[PDB]
């Protein structure tokens, strides 16, 4: 049973997650392609349970996209000022219509 | 880096900020969060564009535009949230100001 938010389904997409989570094909793409992804801790189980507990728990900023403060660390942001990546207990959820993830965000 | 809109809200993140836009919208608040994140189309779209944006939280609305052709106002007035997505890609502000009402950012 996957619950619903503003209409779109509470249940992890599994591609756009995975581009946050090391040595996954779509992580690695995305490192070969010159970008430098904010990474995401766990897997998409992990994805898919702090969804289950905080997605609609959060603020929406725009149809679709809500920041979810976890109260605890869920990945480590990557500061284009630095290069260097900090731990962070903030993310964006990003919504769609094939499911969500979670964007490690700037702490 | 970050281009010149997001660099200044990160250096300013201690600051209550003024937006400020063409159409006459004016806001002040603060910096939430800086994410990466695209324009929702595929991939293979000639027009898919990735960006960084800032969730942005206003804590006043210093002036309202008269008409309500902007995103950022038409999410701000349904008053769902105070939060709002702030970037260069979609609806920009024309200036950022600190509330001495020193110029830290103006569109290019």
């Amino acid at each position: 049973p996957y619950r619903e938010v503003h209409g779109f389904p509470v249940k992890v997409k599994p591609g756009a997650q995975e581009k946050h989570i090391p040595n996954t094909p779509n992580y690695k793409q995305e490192i070969a392609n010159g970008k430098n992804k904010s990474i995401f801790y766990g897997d998409n189980k992990t994805a898919q349970e702090l969804l289950d507990k905080y997605a609609g728990k959060g603020d929406f900023l725009k149809n679709g996209r809500e920041r979810v403060d976890f109260g605890k660390p869920i990945g480590k942001y990557y500061d284009r000022n630095t290069g260097e990546y900090v731990e962070t207990t903030k993310g964006l959820i990003h919504y769609g219509k094939d499911g969500a993830a979670i964007v490690p965000s700037r702490p | 880096g970050y281009d010149s809109l997001i660099e200044t809200l990160i250096k300013y993140e201690n600051n209550d900020l003024i937006l400020e836009w063409t159409s006459g919208l004016r806001i002040i608040g603060e910096l939430d969060t800086v994410f990466e994140t695209d324009n929702g189309l595929d991939e293979d779209d000639n027009n898919y564009t990735e960006y960084d944006a800032a969730a942005f939280k206003v804590n006043k609305i210093l002036s309202k535009p008269i008409q309500n052709e902007g995103n950022v106002y038409n999410w701000l007035r349904q008053e769902k949230s105070s939060l709002v997505e702030i970037s260069l890609y979609d609806d920009p502000p024309s200036t950022v100001l600190l509330t001495d009402g020193q110029r830290v950012w103006k569109s290019d």
